[PDB]
RNA sequence: GUAAAGCGCACGCAGGCGGUUUGUUAAGUCAGAUGUGAAAUCCCCGGGCUCAACCUGGGAACUGCAUCUGAUACUGGCAAG
RNA sequence: CGGCCCCCUGGACGAAGACUGACGCUCAGGUGCGAAAGCGUGGGGAGCAAACAGGAUUAGAUACCCUGGUAGUCCACGCCGUAAACGAUGUCGACUUGGAGGUUGUGCCCUUGAGGCGUGGCUUCCGGAGCUAACGCGUUAAGUCGACCGCCUGGGGAGUAC
């Protein structure tokens, strides 16, 4: 009855009736324990819904705060470790291990859809190694793109891109004072090299003018 | 009459921590100075500053972490009424090592761990936690 | 920065304590409360009876400006002492203006001597006078058309007690309270006094230079005991009262109001 | 997952024009076998209802405790009103050496090894409160490091 | 967002007398002018801005805001502010345990709703006169008390308040439940229970209105976001 | 304070405690060493009675005392402020 | 400790300076002061009034009430050494948010007015943190500490017996 008297904050109910029914719930920090009340004495109330409309794998997740904690909670009941993000379509890239992926993924067409509506958007279950594999497939590319940005000599470019985080793709909007710590920074020229990258972006826009 | 300066120090500190006072001032003494230095080293306070020539004033700056005070507890152990002297083996452990015990030794005033490392005991001034 | 400190002293420089700087803009009217904001901590709960002029209807709408009075702060919530008292300072300035040219010229119409001296009224307020001043000579305005219009020519003022007597006719013609407390004494000199606080046994009308009167509860009316002074007269209003009794020793001048 | 122990139940009276109205107080405590602990003190005309209330209240107003593995992080004192309590961390295998209400709270807390004496009053309610106080104030090594601006190895 | 000059014009800088203050407000006080405390606007402004930002953030995640003022001078204004951003409010006396004892008050809400329905949607008239008068009176009572919070459903996710000392019951409830509190706190008030304090003149009407309007604007922004 | 428990109030010898700085001493204090602190008993690791109790080898301990050699932060003494 | 005066006399506080240079704090024994009643010797004796007497009341009334009334109360010099001698709170020192007063200094300020802004001493009430069994205490602590002393260890028997 706690939920009925506004004591168990229940937002969405991304569940698949007839199979698994995992749903997270929040609560005003006041020694309430939302999942606990939903479960009861040894799943007292949990058993009720279990054999309610039919044998369903109902699950409750202790909602933490915001959408970041909703991701992991949507991967339950399993073992999430990390996840990636983006803009409008962030696409929660589930990051778990093969051993724990067996239960995490559960069924190809079951936990991949039930946990997909959990956040309301969609999730992309991956592997710990997969993350790193794709992670590097990003460092080389702000570089892995035929270097169409600033450009000067290549021997200096290798030593600059060694220390350079996230290549130079639009990196002028970041801290323009930590590359001056690099061994070799006289007059504002590297602060100018980044400007060249900005000009390269304008050049890319000029290439768009060449194509539009 | 004033009989124990160090203890007065400690009480002042305690009261400042209780009352959320930024800084606590009091007349200076060498032993007091050294104690303050030890505390700073042990990080219970931010900084101490003596000021004056004829009658210098020690001013400690108190430390507050997430609202509450840093010096959870601070007691004298030795006192004029009843002195306490400890041998290196017998030296104490405040809060099971999490706190410290200021101890005056032949080689100066130091925390109990430091004394143990040195290999010598002495007069136990105060426990801090 | 010191922006704010400079502003604080600026705003000190551009306000004063008494009701002097006409600053409070009337920002809400409802009957029976007017309210202003003169750059004070709170808004004043103004009566409507400080702000109706001489025939009983209101005169200032929203945005209008009159200063109020100060030097008393927060009885529990709020801010002021009323603005007509401010008008008293303007009346005092007009009366003082006489000194410059030795003649203050207004209208003054004095029908009858309350306490020996005809009562003279300037536009809204009516003040009480000593005997000689109503008439320059023994002319005696009782034979003049009732409430006649001449002027006021000052004969006598008490200079700490607001008793001012003025000469209506004859345009051609042109410690401290308690030692000599025998002026309003003899048996029955009536006075115009503002009441201050009604203590459920009293009213405490007291106007005449740092004295205290009590018209307590027995007279006040022509009913004795069921009266409850707050119902029957006012708060803060100038009334009919006279002495009836003086102690110069135990400083209890026991005025009356049934007269 | 939560475990719950009713420490005590006591009959209390209210005198009225007719006679004595009796009622029952239930002192319970609940915990998850980890840091988290909470006590509840319920009252009702009948016993089961009162204990139900005690459980409800305990389930709310829960409090966390920083446990080094099975025992405490350092000796700690805690008081409440009469019941003054000392409790001391102890080596694995020793078990909960504690008396009465205190014991109960320790068990639910998920401490397995303590040496613990209740000085002063042993009024279950007050003593359990005092226990809770001693457990709450107890801080951990990481916490003190943070407080003091140091690393854990510096503090040892 | 809200400038200092505007606040000065409103009369925020003014604060209670020097016998009625709270020493926990000593930081927030600047000086004492004519035996009246002055609030330090330099320290007030940034925190007010902060509070506004937090309120906006709350709105962005679809948070429920409750606007509390029962001073009966600024009851009208707080209701207006709540409506502008279609949020909820308590402009009349706060019922003791409105939030803590929600479940009971939820029935109260439901009864009020039912009565409203009867009044309006039924169009049934033909009721015994005295009984009809009684039902009307009940409706008025319940409208006064719970009009703003009737559509609220559950518990708010944040609590804006016009006076801390006056609404301390609501504040205490919010603390017990853990709801974030956004309080205007004059010198006499106690800000310990408050999470995002706001030093300003709770009493003066124009200042109250200004506070409300900025809060409403930032709520609307967060909703738009 | 009200549960037992502040002399009715003072002065004041003995006694207890004693602001701050420098120097010195080294009594207290601390460190190391030597001598002793009987054996048995207790405790640790072992051994022997079929096991155990019991017996038994070696250690540790006996928290102390005395001396010698250092340390000098604190307490004390002495000298100057 | 209370009408005025005078004579002799102790302390307290403030204002500035100047000096001494730790000379201090506490204190078992010891010494002194110590309400009222009480005692001794000598004075005094209006009023009041233990005791006492009578009149009432009452079942009784060795009381309460009434009418009287002696010790005493008053003075001098001795003794007594106790009281709910209470703040039922030992003394000395330091530190910790506030408000409203009272009293007594004192510095500045146009005292332009009984005022304005401070800064000291003593003092009444309320109240925060903290403390407390609670009541409450709360910068005059019953808070946070130090120095020294005094005292307590179930109720009665008993602060009695020897």
């Amino acid at each position: 009855p706690e939920i009925g008297e506004e004591v168990i904050e229940i937002k969405a109910a991304a569940r698949d009736p007839g199979s698994r029914a995992k749903i997270a719930v929040k609560t005003n920090d006041k020694r309430i324990d939302p999942v606990g009340a939903c479960v009861g004495m040894r799943g007292a109330r949990v058993q009720a819904v279990s054999t309610e409309l039919g044998g369903e794998r109902i699950d409750i997740v202790l909602w933490d705060d915001n959408p970041a904690q909703f991701v992991i909670n949507a991967m339950a009941p399993a073992d999430v470790a990390s996840i990636v993000v983006d803009e409008d379509k962030h696409t929660m890239d589930i990051a778990v291990e093969a051993g724990n992926l067996a239960q995490a993924i559960g069924r190809n067409g079951q936990n991949v859809r039930l946990a997909s509506q959990l956040s309301g958007w969609e999730l992309n279950v991956m592997t710990v190694d997969d993350l790193q594999a794709k992670h590097q497939a990003e460092a080389h590319a702000a570089i892995d793109t035929f270097t169409k940005y600033l450009d000067i000599d290549e021997d200096f470019a290798t030593v600059l891109v060694e220390e350079g985080f996230s290549t130079l793709e639009e990196l002028a909007y970041v801290p323009m004072k930590e590359l001056l710590e690099i061994e070799g920074l006289d007059e504002p020229t590297v602060e100018a090299l980044r400007e060249r990258a900005k000009n390269a972006l304008a050049t890319i826009a000029q290439a768009q003018e060449e194509s539009l | 009459s004033m009989q124990d300066p160090i203890a007065d120090m400690l009480t002042r500190i305690r009261n400042g921590q209780a009352a959320n006072k930024a800084a606590v001032t009091m007349p200076s003494s060498k032993l007091k100075v050294a104690i303050a230095n030890v505390l700073k080293e042990e990080g219970f306070i931010e900084d101490f500053k003596v000021e004056g020539d004829t009658k210098p004033e020690l001013e400690l700056t108190l430390k507050y972490f997430q609202g509450k005070a840093v010096v959870e507890s601070i007691q004298r152990v030795s006192r004029p009424g009843l002195r306490i002297y400890k041998r290196k083996d017998e030296l104490p452990k405040v809060m099971a090592g999490l706190g410290i015990a200021v101890v005056s030794t032949s080689k100066g005033v130091m925390t109990d761990r430091a004394a143990r490392q040195a290999g010598l005991g002495g007069e136990i001034i105060c426990y801090v936690a | 920065e010191s922006f704010a400190q400079l502003f604080e002293e600026s705003l000190k420089e551009i306000e004063t304590r008494p009701g002097s700087i006409v600053r409070g803009v009337v920002v809400a009217i409802d009957k029976d409360v007017v309210l202003v904001d003169a750059g004070l901590k709170s808004e004043s709960a103004i009566p409507a009876e400080q702000f109706k002029n001489a025939q009983g209807e209101l005169e200032i709408q929203v945005g209008d400006e009159v200063d109020v009075a100060l030097d008393a702060v927060e009885d529990g919530f709020g801010e002021t002492l009323l603005s007509r008292e401010k008008a008293k300072r303007h009346e005092a300035w007009i009366t003082l203006e006489k000194a410059y040219e030795d003649a203050e010229t207004v209208t003054g119409v004095i029908n009858g001597k309350v306490k020996g001296g005809f009562t003279v009224e300037l536009n809204g307020i009516r003040a009480f006078l000593p005997g000689s001043l109503v008439d320059v000579r023994p002319v005696r305005d009782t034979l003049h058309l009732e409430g006649k219009e001449l002027e006021f020519k000052v004969i006598k003022l008490d200079q700490k007690r607001n008793n001012v007597v003025v000469s209506r006719r004859a345009v051609i013609e042109s410690e401290d309270p308690w030692v000599a407390i025998a002026k309003r004494y003899p048996e029955g000199t009536k006075l115009t006094g503002r009441v201050t606080n009604l203590t459920d046994y009293g009213c405490f009308v007291e106007i005449e230079e740092g004295v205290e009167g009590l018209v307590h509860v027995s007279e006040m009316d022509w009913t004795n005991k069921n009266i409850h002074p707050s119902k029957v007269v006012n708060v803060g209003d100038v009334v009919e009262v006279m002495v009836l009794d003086i102690d110069e020793e135990r400083r209890r001048i026991s005025l009356g109001l049934k007269q | 997952e939560l475990q719950e122990k009713l420490i005590a139940v006591n009959r209390v009276s209210k005198t009225v024009k007719g006679g004595r109205i009796f009622s029952f107080t239930a002192l319970t405590v609940v915990g998850d076998g980890n840091g988290r602990v909470g006590f509840g003190y319920g009252k009702a005309r009948e016993v089961p209802a009162a204990i139900q209330k005690a459980m409800e209240k305990a389930r709310r107003n829960m409090i966390n405790v920083a446990l080094n593995n099975g025992t405490l992080q350092h000796p700690v004192k805690g008081v409440h009103t009469g019941s003054r309590v000392f409790m001391q961390p102890a080596s694995e295998g020793t078990g909960i050496i504690a008396g009465g209400a205190m014991r109960a709270v320790l068990e639910v807390a998920g401490v397995h090894n303590v040496l613990a004496k209740a000085y002063g009053s042993t009024n279950p309610i007050n003593v359990v409160r005092a226990t809770i106080d001693g457990l709450e104030n107890m801080n951990s090594p990481e916490m003190v490091a943070a407080k003091r601006g140091k690393s854990v190895e510096e503090i040892l | 967002t809200v400038s200092m000059r505007d606040m000065l014009k409103a009369g925020v800088h003014f604060g209670h007398q020097t016998r009625y203050w709270n020493p926990k407000m000593k930081p927030f006080i600047f000086g004492a002018r004519n035996k009246v405390h002055i609030i330090n606007l330099e320290k007030t402004v940034p925190m007010f801005n902060e509070a506004l930002a937090e309120l906006n953030k709350i709105a962005s995640r679809k948070g429920k805001i409750l606007f509390v003022g029962t001073k009966r001078a600024a009851s009208e204004a707080v209701k207006d502010a709540a409506l502008s951003c279609d949020q909820f409010f308590v402009n009349h006396r706060w019922l003791g345990g409105m939030l803590t004892n929600w479940k009971t008050v939820r029935q109260s809400i439901k009864r009020l709703k039912d009565l409203e329905t009867q009044s309006q949607d039924g169009t049934f008239d033909k009721l015994t006169k005295k009984e009809a008068l009684m039902r009307t009176r009940e409706l008025e009572k319940l409208e006064n008390s719970l009009g703003g919070i009737k559509d609220m459903g559950g518990l708010p996710d944040a609590l804006f308040v016009i006076d801390a000392d006056h609404e301390h019951i609501a504040i205490k409830e919010a603390n017990n439940l853990g709801i974030p509190v956004f309080a205007i706190v004059d010198t006499n008030s106690d800000p310990d229970g408050v999470d995002f304090v706001i030093p300003g003149n709770d009493d003066a009407i124009r200042a109250v209105t200004l506070y409300l309007g900025a809060v409403a604007a930032t709520v609307r922004e967060g909703r738009s976001q």
